[PDB]
Parts: C-alpha cells; structure tokens; sequence
C-alpha cells in the first residue's frame, strides 16, 4: 500500500 | 467513470464476500442506500476471506463498494456480469498501492440467492 | 458449449470459493490438470461459503469446475472476465432443479494473488 | 442453460451487429417479444459485418438471438457485461461445426443508444 | 486504473468495430504495439458503424483504444470476457461529456477470427 520508497517511507 | 456501485433489483437480498491480497490491512464498507450495511476488515497476502454477509439490497436497489487502507480509498475497478439472463455478479478489484495488481482487496457480490 | 473450463496462466495461483442457494447438498469439484485438487460441500439456501482455498494452475493451466448433487451433475454456465487487463475472474453457476436460478452452486475463481 | 437470451429495459433501443467467421452462409435472426425483428444473412472468413441494425425492446424487453446455417441451428454461448452501472452488451457466439471456435457468427447487441 | 487497453495473443487477427452515440464527432484510433493500426471518425446518435476493420495482434498482442472528440480524450471504460475458454470480446465505453451514459464511441474488439 502507499506511495512510497523502500517499501514503504512515505505514506 | 464511477466504480464499485451496482444497481440491484429492489428490496432483494444478495450476497458480498471479500477477500484480501496485500501486506496492508484492508477495510471493506458496502453501503446500501448511501448507509454503511456491513464492514469486513483483515489482512492477507494469501486470498483469505475477510468477510461474508448476506444482504438487502434496500429501497433503491443502490449498492455500494469502498475499499480503504488507514482510511485511503483504494482505486476501484468493476464490472457486473449476468449469466443464462439470471445469475448475476457483481465484481470489484481494488489497488492500495503502485503495483497495479488490483487484488489488494477483492469483492463479490451474487445474486439471487435461495 | 463446454462450461466450466478455464485455461490459466501456468503456474499461477489462483483463488477458489463456492456458495450454496439450494436445498440440495452441493458438492463442488475442483480439478488441475484434471486431477482432483479441491472438493467442497454444503447445504444452504443463504450462500454459504462452503469452501475456499488457493490452488495452483499447474504445468497446464487447464482448471475445471463439476458440481453435483447427490451424484447428479448439475447443468453449467460460465465465463472468464478481465479487468483493466489483469485482474482476472471465472465464474461458474450451476442449475440442479427445475426453477432455472442457476445459482444452486455458486463458484468464483480469481487470480493474481499476492 | 438457455442462451441468447437478454431481458433488456422496456421500450428502449439497443443496436445489433452480426460477424461472420465461416465457410458457410449464416442467418442470424433478431426476435423481439418472440417475433422476428430483424434477420441478417451472409457469409465471410474475415469477420465481415454481415447487419447492423437499430431495435426497439417493445413493451416486453425479451430480446432473442437465433443463429442458423444450411438451416441447421448453431450452437450459441452468450452473456452479458454492464461497465460502470451503465453501458452494456450482450453477447452472442455460435458454433456451426465441429472445431469449436465458436465465431461462425458473431453477435453484439449494445445499449442505451444516442 | 488504465482502460482501453488490452493484451491479446500474439500473431492473432483480431475484429475492431466502433459504434456512435453523440452530437460529437468521435474520432478513434486503434494502437498495436503502440502504433496508430486504424482509425475512424464520425458523428452519430444512431449508433452508426463509423469503422470497422480486421487487424493482426503482431509480435506484442498489445492493442489499445483512443478516444477523442475534437482533441480532447473522452473518459474511458473496458473490459474483456471470454465465452466457452475460447471466445473473446475486449469491450469499449466512453464518455466525451457530462451525462454519463459511456456510449458516445462504444467499440467492440473481438477474436479469433476466420
Ligand atoms: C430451495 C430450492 O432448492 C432447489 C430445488 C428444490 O426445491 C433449487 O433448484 C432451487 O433453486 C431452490 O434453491
Ligand atoms: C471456415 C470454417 O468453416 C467452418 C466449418 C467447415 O470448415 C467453421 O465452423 C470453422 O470454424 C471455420 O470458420
Ligand atoms: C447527444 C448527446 O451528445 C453528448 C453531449 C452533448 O449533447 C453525449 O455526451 C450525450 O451522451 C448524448 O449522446
Ligand atoms: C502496497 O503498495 C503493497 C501491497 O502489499 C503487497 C504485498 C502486494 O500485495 C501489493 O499488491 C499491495 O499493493
Ligand atoms: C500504506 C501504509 C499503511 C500504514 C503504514 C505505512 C504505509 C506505507
Ligand atoms: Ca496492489
Ligand atoms: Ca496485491
Ligand atoms: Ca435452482
Ligand atoms: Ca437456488
Ligand atoms: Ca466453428
Ligand atoms: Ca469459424
Ligand atoms: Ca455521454
Ligand atoms: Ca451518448
């Protein structure tokens, strides 16, 4: 989920 | 174009099953009558059921999908398909994030039922 | 025509779910590559999810869906139905009376997973 | 089951588009409330349009599809798909011989119109 | 999501056909492998045929529809079923102004062919 980097930072 | 809403015969029972496909915790609302009717929330990466409810379809016959993850909409797909003129399904696919798979939560709704 | 006959994608998982609307006892039968993968069975005339489970399609792809009633085939419909060119749905209903609802058993197959 | 079979909405207008994928010469016949409508006749290998033809559903909305060819009914497979709550098809194929493409003719019936 | 965009099977003829259903003129273009492949333009509220035309699905199968009315992309819907395994429809709707009705370039993408 998400609009993100890495996997995940971002959202 | 509009996604996830389904105008079912008045006043008629019907089926919705989710299923979720995503490392994010899906929340499934399906709204008859512009009011929330029933919610199935859970998370999985492999295709469990999050939820299953038989329904009525309301004064309207007006059914409504919303997929959600921590209060995000997720972008909708859908389609209604009929079968020998009679069995009907109502079909959404949803994307919580950028892969575009489009089963991040999974929905079914059938009808008639009995 | 054939009903019940898909051709998947090669080894692809995929999800398989069957309901119930009968007073019958539904028995569903899931064959890959025409080897007996799943069964499931119920009574309900109230959609039951009377089994749910992920499969794979195997070298073949080739996925058929039988339903019977106390060893009585029921009759068949089907489809396969793509959304926005990935998400993908097969769809069996299945007649074991006389009223036509095709509804008796109820089976949705979906695929990607994941 | 029954197919080429659609219940479509009172006194609307839908259009029918008949193809030809065979060797032999196809009639497909359009019934509208159980009366002939509209008949297309033709042969192609090469998917030519064989009629297209805008109908009124009448007061009863039973719209039947009938393929035939050397006088021998063909086969039918049908359904039909409604994107976004709004737009949809019926669809029609039929089989004259034994290879099972099941494009012999084709037809498509599409509403609303305008 | 994407719509109007489709994965056919390579080196496959494949039936493209585009109906009307507005006061504008639709102007559509057919894309294979992301080359312009054909195009019509036309005004109907009649559902006219303003094209049709037997293309190859080539080396990629990627086929994908535009449409505009005088310049300006219309809103897209699609879908693809598949009737008995083998029979297929790639499904077109679009909507160049505010009544949401997704007819006004309908086009109907169909295979195999012959
Ligand atoms: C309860 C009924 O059971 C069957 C026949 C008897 O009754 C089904 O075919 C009907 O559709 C209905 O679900
Ligand atoms: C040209 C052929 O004609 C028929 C039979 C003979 O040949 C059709 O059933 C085939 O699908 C094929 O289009
Ligand atoms: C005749 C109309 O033309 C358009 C708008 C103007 O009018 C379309 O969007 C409408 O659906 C309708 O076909
Ligand atoms: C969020 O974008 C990622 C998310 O969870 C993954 C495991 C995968 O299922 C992906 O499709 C889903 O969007
Ligand atoms: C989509 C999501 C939910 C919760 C925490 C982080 C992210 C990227
Ligand atoms: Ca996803
Ligand atoms: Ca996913
Ligand atoms: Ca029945
Ligand atoms: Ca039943
Ligand atoms: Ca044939
Ligand atoms: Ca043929
Ligand atoms: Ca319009
Ligand atoms: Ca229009």
């Amino acid at each position: 989920c998400x609009w993100x980097k890495x996997k995940x930072w971002x959202c | 174009a509009t996604q996830g809403v389904f105008t079912l015969p008045a006043n008629t029972r019907f089926g919705v099953t989710a299923f979720a496909n995503s490392s994010g915790t899906q929340t499934v609302n399906v709204l008859v009558n512009n009011e929330t009717a029933a919610t199935f929330s859970g998370q999985s990466t492999n295709n469990a059921v999050i939820g299953t409810q038989v329904l009525n379809s309301g004064s309207s016959g007006k059914v409504q999908v919303q997929v959600s993850v921590n209060g995000r909409p997720s972008d909708l797909v859908s389609a209604q398909v009929i079968l020998t003129n009679e069995l009907n399904f109502a079909l959404v696919g949803s994307e919580d994030g950028t892969d575009n798979d489009y089963n991040d939560a999974v929905v079914v709704i059938n009808w008639p039922l009995g």
